[PDB]
């Protein structure tokens, strides 16, 4: 049954930040373990990701989005940071963890 | 209850003329300012 | 020096047939480019406004002596004749050159620098870590008063 | 040394380098224009305050006829009698526009920022009150009467606090002058609270609204903001004017041209409107205590918000279900003000408690929810 | 072309520019002033004491 699929899809164009070519990551705020993972990654993606955001800002500036070819699809989405992002949440339970000990 | 009244309304007048004149000058300025960012472009040259 | 705003800058007025480039280039560190950039715009408007007989007088020895360095070697004196033939039409010598140079005065200075310099909107090229620098309405407004 | 004097200076250096060369995000909204308003709002209300205060008279016997006479006789008064008494609402309007955009975008996770604003809130709440008691009418006078009644519901202490509030046994002459000295006050400590508030924000910078960084493209506040900011003057100052020009007692309850009588409550007592919709909670809870807890709480569960932000996004930009339930909410709230505006009867008893639940609710309940639902959807 | 006259003479200079608004300013005012007034008078014809006035000003005793 692809109904957790069919819902996810749906909420992704529903949230839109693909209208701005944002990836799903983009969108992540920046708490503490955020820009840790932001760090920790490779000159390169880092620099699009870079891109993608102060374009997407030039776009809110202008009240304006991609025109519909240009929009990022619920497939395609690069979930870039999300591994990284997990490793460090858990690096940083297992410190947790230990100083209670 | 109000004697201002008459003298009330003509200012409400006179507000409205220059009100009008102002928010419109004001709004050209605010876009041609603006203008600068709202046109810009920019692209990512990545090197290869 | 005072403020270390650079590693380098230089003026240049460059020609062609018809039009042209009058400005400057410097180079910097990210986080003086504001400064200079300042100190800069500061002293063009000190062109257009506040000239002195002192400042030209300077001005012109020291343009007179590159204007006979033009000339210090063949290749040199070829590359003028080539150039003044091409472009100025015919050859233009040291003796008017000179001549011109001296003419020249404070009003005269601020008179044509007001004309090609003041309240115009300049072309602006910056490569590098430019942060610190910013908004080309900010440089515009630099363009009078300062 | 510093080149231009406008970066060394130990003052410029300050109205530079907190509205001239700040860093501001390109993208913020109208919503953030805000924040000017209300601080030329202060500013404003502070000038004809004082204009008005150089002709008020606080006494019983006198506070009424000198307003009157400041109308009818001073040079203008009647005018800057206006402008004071509707900046006050605009003042609320926009401290309200203020706070939905916060709201909205998350900019409560700048959290001293917003903590000194609440403190704003309920000073700004405080002031507007007792201004609205100088004039003694017969709201002013029913209206300090109940406020300062509040404390009573304070268990020991609470009989007692009263008695200073009033000064004596019974509202009368010393609240009055002790109202107009406070509100005197006030509107500086404002002022001041304003400073921090401001500077507690520029640690962090402004917010925008798609809510990521916006460091990759900051711009000088000036020309940029500071023009954006002059036409949202103009623009407020239009409808503010058109009101106080041609329409002023529009906003206005009507009680207030009675002389305060303590011996006759008006039966159709409302507060300001502004104060309604917890004039309408108040209302809800049918028990003394109830009443007042459920009030204090309907502001200052302000507190609460950053707390309870269980999304992984910012801002409800994209956030379809948060954003219903946003406005849901705001609808919310515009029907508690109507419900405090009526008596307080059939059908209205009903439709009140559910708005007042309704509030809490979609505040402690819900939003987290619909929050923590969300990440799941994304796959978070 | 006035535009450029005016750039040129007033509006460039940053000092004339200032002269500008106010000279401008002044006439401004006693124009902008008379029309409102007159707009204002107009719209309420026969109401104003202005217009009353002649009844008892001087014409009985
Ligand atoms: C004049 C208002 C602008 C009209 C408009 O909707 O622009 C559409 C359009 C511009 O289109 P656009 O560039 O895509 O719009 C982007 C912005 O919304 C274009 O607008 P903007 O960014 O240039 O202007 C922003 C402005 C826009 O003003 C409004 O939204 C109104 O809002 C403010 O400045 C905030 C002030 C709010 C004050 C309200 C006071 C509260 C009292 C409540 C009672 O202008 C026209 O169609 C031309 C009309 C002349
Ligand atoms: C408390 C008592 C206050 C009395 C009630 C006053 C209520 C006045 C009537 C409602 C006024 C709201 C005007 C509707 C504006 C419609 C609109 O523009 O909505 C869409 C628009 C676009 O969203 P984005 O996703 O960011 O766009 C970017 C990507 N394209 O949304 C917004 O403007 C953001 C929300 C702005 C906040 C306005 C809320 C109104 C104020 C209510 C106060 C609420 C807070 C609680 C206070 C407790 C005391
Ligand atoms: C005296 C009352 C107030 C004044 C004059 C005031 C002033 C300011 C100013 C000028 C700004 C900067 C511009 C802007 O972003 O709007 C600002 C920002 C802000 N204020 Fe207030 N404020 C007031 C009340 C409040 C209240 C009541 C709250 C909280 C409920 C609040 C929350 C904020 C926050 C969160 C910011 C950051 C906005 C952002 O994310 O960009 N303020 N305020
Ligand atoms: C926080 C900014 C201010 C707010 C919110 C405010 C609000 C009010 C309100 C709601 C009233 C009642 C208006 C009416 O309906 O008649 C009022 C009246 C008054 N306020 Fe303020 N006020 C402020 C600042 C000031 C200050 C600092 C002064 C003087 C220095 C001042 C002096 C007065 C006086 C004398 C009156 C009573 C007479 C009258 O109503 O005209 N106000 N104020
Ligand atoms: C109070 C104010 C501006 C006031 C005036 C008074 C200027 C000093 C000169 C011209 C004007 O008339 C503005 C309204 C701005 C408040 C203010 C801020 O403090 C900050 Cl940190 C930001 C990021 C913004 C962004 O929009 C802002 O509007
Ligand atoms: C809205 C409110 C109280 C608001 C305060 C007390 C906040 C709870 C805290 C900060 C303040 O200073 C406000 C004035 C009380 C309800 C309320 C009123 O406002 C007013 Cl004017 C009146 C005449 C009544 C009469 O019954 C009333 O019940
Ligand atoms: C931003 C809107 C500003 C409006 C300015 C209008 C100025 C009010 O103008 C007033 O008009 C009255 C009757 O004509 C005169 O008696 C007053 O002396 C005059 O100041």
């Amino acid at each position: 049954g692809r109904l957790m699929d069919r819902i996810r899809k749906w909420y992704y164009n529903a949230a839109g930040f693909n209208k701005y070519g944002l990836m799903r990551d983009d969108t992540l705020y920046e708490d503490d373990d955020v820009k840790e993972a932001l760090k920790r990654l490779p000159k390169d993606l880092y620099n699009e990701r870079m891109f993608r955001i102060k374009r997407a800002l030039d776009l809110s500036l202008k009240h304006r989005i991609l025109p519909k070819e240009q929009w990022v699809k619920y497939e395609e989405d690069k979930p870039y940071l999300e591994p990284y992002l997990k490793e460090v949440i858990r690096e940083r339970l297992e410190r947790e963890a230990w100083n209670k000990k | 209850a109000e004697p201002e009244h008459d003298q009330r309304k003509r200012m409400g007048l006179k507000m409205l003329l220059i009100s009008a004149l102002l928010t419109s000058l004001l709004y050209y300025m605010k876009r041609h300012k603006w203008s600068v960012l709202k046109s810009r472009k920019m692209a990512y040259r990545p090197p290869k | 020096v005072e403020h270390k705003l650079c590693h380098s800058f230089q003026t240049f007025n460059t020609s062609y047939s018809d039009t042209g480039l009058f400005g400057f280039h410097f180079v910097a560190d990210p986080l003086s480019i504001d400064d200079m950039m300042f100190c800069a715009q500061g002293e063009w408007m000190r062109l257009c406004t506040s000239t002195t007989e002192s400042e030209v007088k300077r001005a012109k020895n020291h343009l007179r002596s590159a204007m006979v360095a033009q000339l210090d070697g063949t290749t040199p004196v070829c590359e003028t004749i080539g150039s003044h033939l091409l472009n100025y039409g015919r050859r233009i010598s040291l003796e008017e050159w000179d001549s011109r140079i001296s003419a020249v005065d404070a009003r005269m200075v601020r008179d044509v620098c007001s004309k090609y310099i003041y309240d115009k909107c300049p072309a602006l090229a910056a490569v590098g870590p430019i942060e610190q620098l910013l908004d080309y309405n900010r440089i515009r407004s630099g363009m009078y008063w300062i | 040394m510093a080149p231009n004097i406008r970066k060394s200076h130990p003052l410029l250096k300050m109205i530079n380098n907190s509205l001239i060369d700040l860093p501001a995000p390109s993208n913020i909204s109208a919503w953030w224009n805000f924040g000017s308003l209300l601080a030329v709002c202060l500013m404003t209300q502070i000038l004809t305050g004082l204009l008005l205060a150089m002709h008020y008279t606080a006494d019983t016997s006198l506070a009424f006829s000198s307003v009157a006479h400041t109308c009818r006789n001073v040079q203008y008064g009647w005018l800057i009698r206006n402008l004071h008494a509707n900046g006050a609402s605009f003042f609320f309007i926009c401290i309200f526009l203020h706070i939905g955009r916060g709201l909205y975008y998350g900019s409560y996770l700048y959290k001293e920022t917003w903590n000194t604003g609440v403190i704003l809130l309920l000073t700004l709440m405080a002031t507007a009150f007792v201004g609205y008691v100088l004039p003694w009418g017969q709201m002013s006078f029913w209206g300090a009467t109940v406020i300062t009644n509040l404390f009573s519901a304070i268990p020991y202490i609470g009989h007692t606090l009263v008695e200073w509030a009033w000064g004596g046994f019974s509202v009368d002459n010393p609240t009055l002058t002790r109202f107009f000295a406070l509100h005197f006050l006030l509107p500086f400590a404002i002022a001041g609270i304003t400073i921090i508030h401001l500077t507690f924000l520029h640690e962090s910078g402004s917010n925008n609204p798609l809510g990521i960084s916006s460091d990759s493209d900051k711009i000088p506040f000036h020309p940029y903001y500071s023009f954006k900011d002059i036409l949202g003057l103009t623009l407020m100052l239009t409808p503010f004017l058109t009101l106080a020009l041609f329409s002023p007692n529009l906003l206005g309850d009507p009680e207030n041209f009675t002389p305060a009588n303590p011996l006759v409550t008006p039966p159709h007592i409302k507060p300001e409107w502004y104060f309604l919709f917890a004039y309408a909670i108040l209302r809800s809870i049918p028990n003394k205590l109830g009443g007042v807890l459920a009030l204090a709480a309907s502001v200052l569960i302000l507190f609460l918000i950053p707390f309870l932000h269980k999304s992984k996004q910012r801002t409800m930009t994209f956030r379809p279900l948060s954003q219903t339930l946003f406005w849901l909410l705001v609808a919310n709230l515009l029907i508690l003000t109507w419900i405090g505006s009526q008596p307080v009867e059939h059908p209205f008893i009903i439709i009140g408690q559910m708005a007042s639940l309704s509030y809490f609710t979609i505040l402690l309940i819900l939003f987290p929810t619909i929050g923590t639902l969300e990440n799941k959807m994304l796959n978070y | 072309a006035l535009l450029r006259q005016a750039y040129s003479a007033l509006f460039r200079r940053t000092s004339t520019f200032a002269l500008t608004v106010v000279l401008g300013a002044v006439l401004f005012e006693r124009a902008f002033d008379q029309g409102a007034d007159a707009i204002f008078e107009h719209l309420n014809e026969g109401k104003l004491w202005k217009h009353i006035k002649h009844k008892y000003e001087a014409s009985e005793e």
